[PDB]
């Protein structure tokens, strides 16, 4: 059987524009949430969002090839960039059949989107730019990244909402595994915090809105959550055989052992409770990398500080572990970078490897009083450190739709 | 600042050239590295910048920059 | 070895409204391309697109459902209910588990967002549906169909432009054979035809601009042929391992033999000539499937009458096909039913199974006068009777994208 | 038409029941089969009908059809 490992990090987030400066930020319980100032919000319910700062990309993207390209686009090619020159690929003419890419996003090129209608309702369709369609689709990431390093194996754009991270890079190693490639770069990107995307995600009542305090609204399993808050950024994984990595000497951060998939057949606006379908996934991930869930040492939870999600998210760790549940660390990062939709998958997959390699966990910020129910260790307020943990568990639920569960081995 | 001025700027900034290369034989697909799209792209951006309409089958004959320094002359009046 | 074979057909499609339906009228070169009326197209270069005509699922969707829907989503919803109607399979609680989807789309829901971005732009945040985000992510389609079944195993979307279709399907027989599940319904669905999509497919000037004659507009590897057409519908079909459909006595249309991937690594506005990308996916599907190319007997192209696609794919045949080149079937329904984008994979698959079932070929009409170079047997005009024909081969292309190629076995 | 008859309309095509249903008494949620964004939709409807603005702390004090019918009346003046 091929083994799957990750040889490659790439991460932009609302706390780091690198995969080393989010960890130690996230680890320090450092907030990465402010007011949005890019646009007017005082019609919004919801005025902050977790916000790449800083970003500064020309000496990848051309301001010419930034034009056609939507924020989440430019995010993932930065964050693909950074994984790839992690990776020390060498990309040749004999093995560029053998490497692909699994990149999606959940929501896509909104802001680009918006100007292109505000162009077509200004000016009819001949103001519409020609690059509308390749600077809006959500595989335009992957699109890009392939002509850059001149990739020609598989390549495909899984599009699952909250779900997409952990479903691109859990199906990055089964297009490795069954044999049609032996490196795939796997993640999202998304950029939703704009005008249609707070205002829809406002509509629908699922954003926070403290406003008087940003830094506080994202508080998974604390009895006065209100809500998500949205975060933009980008997280890429460079996933390799095991063979093909040590036969080129490649850095190995950990094994991709477990990838399990599930769905709940109920909207969202239905109640989860015990969220059978985030335990199904769970479950099949277990399964699927042949080990008990004692052996879990960290969960990275979905968490999005959502009433009812946080708590049937719980009931799934109750059911999945049972005896263990009171052992096992969970942590929900999204209170510190909020969430990043689409791309959560992809850089919470990320945290749970680097959690393997410095044996420490980040904190779950802003839990001052837990719900009921929500009696696990959840890590609060400070990071923990651990020794001898040899799995993690990345998980992203739907409840009210699709899962995804990741597990990882040291070494 | 002049027509020439401001479409040799636009075409610099269209297709990412300095204004040291927008000369006036200068080819946009030939020597300034556009493709199809890019000119597209290019001329809305003239009829933008000008507030004037350029119909399509004139805009497939400026393929030079001293083509569309001659349309954007000979079309304020 | 699990074995994926087909248990399951539905479709919308500009040519008809269930699977028999648009098969007859394939067979007898029909066209269903017309003018469009649902909104003014005075200003458009293209007025033209591959419509479905007389379409009512008031029977399967509420009204009240139907607006939390975009067209996209609707078609798609109508097409899984006929394939899974089509199938006979009884979901209980004991394989919901075991059942699962695979739908995509390359827009997605651009009718709603364009209406809820004039709702916004006109009265602010607060006009915003809150059903925006769900009535157009590509997603719903198989959100919506695993909760009206009851479908709890593993659920994907993959959205990859024009080669949506294939991916979708060809990956749902991976999870099928990897063990994830025993069941899944995959396909695409699409409905561009909008003021966005006709005007953005315009801007970059790849669309048909024949409004004097629609009919004729879709004329691929013809001398006089100016881009694509726009098509709108949805393409279902029920994937299922073997075993597990004969033991339940399922009707079996054919077996997914092969799927194959593969990555141009150049953009749309370079040239493709010999579409070594094309020629890639084709053969991982044939090396996959563990056959000769000369087993092929029909090649269901993708065709899209654009003037440098279509002597790239054409091309890429004769690559794979060699000396069998003059002797294979190649035909693009894109004549016909116009280009349905990340549905034209899934449609054009079931055209490649009901040629196996009937040993009969739907033709290329339009092609008056073939191109230099374009020597193949394009079944011009009228359809081919064939006799013996065991496997069939459905093609995707992205001539400056991803490129997908399914094998279809007769029985 | 009357703003009873317009609003107990209004909310028998959001909701998907006859007029016969839509009585006074009628719960969006609990008579009606309306989840939480049913209701989010029905007084956005109820605002483009009547050209009213209705602040969303007194939206969700709109659970009945007796609600809605007591606040387009009282706010017409
Ligand atoms: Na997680
Ligand atoms: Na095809």
């Amino acid at each position: 059987k091929r083994r799957v490992v990750v040889t490659g990090l790439g991460m932009l987030s609302p706390v780091g524009n690198t995969v080393e400066s989010t960890w130690k930020a996230l680890l320090a319980g450092q907030s990465g949430i402010s007011l949005i100032d890019h646009f007017d919000t005082s019609a919004y319910a919801t005025k902050f969002a977790g916000l790449v700062k800083d970003f500064n990309c020309e000496d990848i993207i051309s301001r010419k090839e930034q034009r056609k390209m939507d924020a989440f686009i430019q995010y993932g090619i930065v964050a693909g960039v950074q994984a790839m020159q992690d990776s020390g690929l060498e990309i040749t003419e004999e093995n560029a059949t053998r490497i692909g890419a699994a990149i999606g996003s959940g929501i896509g090129g909104l802001g680009l989107i918006e100007e292109n209608h505000t162009s077509l309702m200004n000016g009819g369709p001949r103001k519409i730019s020609p690059f509308f369609v390749p600077s809006t689709i959500v595989n335009m990431v992957a699109g890009h990244l392939t002509i850059m390093y001149g990739l020609r194996g598989p390549s495909i754009s899984i599009a699952t909402a909250c779900t997409s991270g952990v479903h691109n890079i859990g199906h990055a190693a089964r297009i490795i595994a069954y044999g049609d490639a032996d490196v795939m770069v796997a993640g999202g990107a998304e950029k939703a915090s704009t005008p249609l995307g707070v205002g829809g995600f406002g509509a629908a009542r699922a954003l926070s809105t403290r406003n008087d305090n940003p830094q506080a609204a994202s508080r998974p399993w604390d009895k006065e959550r209100d809500g998500f808050v949205l975060g933009d950024g980008a997280g890429m994984l460079v996933l390799e055989e095991y063979e093909h990595a040590k036969k080129r000497g490649a850095k190995i951060y950990a094994e991709l052992v477990g990838f399990g998939m599930s769905s709940d057949a109920y909207h969202m606006t239905s109640p989860p409770e015990n969220g059978a379908g985030a335990a199904l996934a769970m479950a099949n991930a277990l399964r699927d990398a042949g080990i008990e869930a004692s052996q879990i040492g960290y969960v990275n939870a979905h968490g999005t500080s959502t009433p009812a999600g946080d708590k049937a998210e719980a009931q799934a760790v109750k059911t999945i572990f049972g005896e263990a549940a009171s052992r096992v660390l969970v942590s929900s990062t999204k209170s510190m970078t909020g969430h990043l939709l689409g791309a959560a998958g992809a850089v919470e997959s990320i945290y749970s490897i680097l959690a393997l390699r410095d044996q420490a966990v980040p904190p779950t910020i802003n839990l001052d009083n837990p719900d009921e129910g929500c009696d696990l260790d959840f890590v609060p307020h400070e990071a923990r450190q651990v020794s001898g943990m040899e799995y993690t568990l990345c998980n992203s639920f739907g409840f009210g739709g699709t899962n995804g569960s990741l597990i990882f081995k040291k070494i | 600042s002049t027509i020439e001025e401001r479409v040799k700027k636009i075409i610099g900034e269209q297709l990412g050239v300095k204004q040291e290369e927008v000369t006036n034989n200068a080819s946009f697909v030939e020597d300034l590295g556009a493709d199809s799209l890019d000119t597209v792209e290019l001329v809305m951006a003239l009829e933008e910048e000008f507030d004037t309409e350029i119909p399509d089958e004139e805009a497939e004959k400026i393929t030079t920059v001293q083509a569309a320094i001659d349309y954007i002359n000979g079309h304020q009046a």
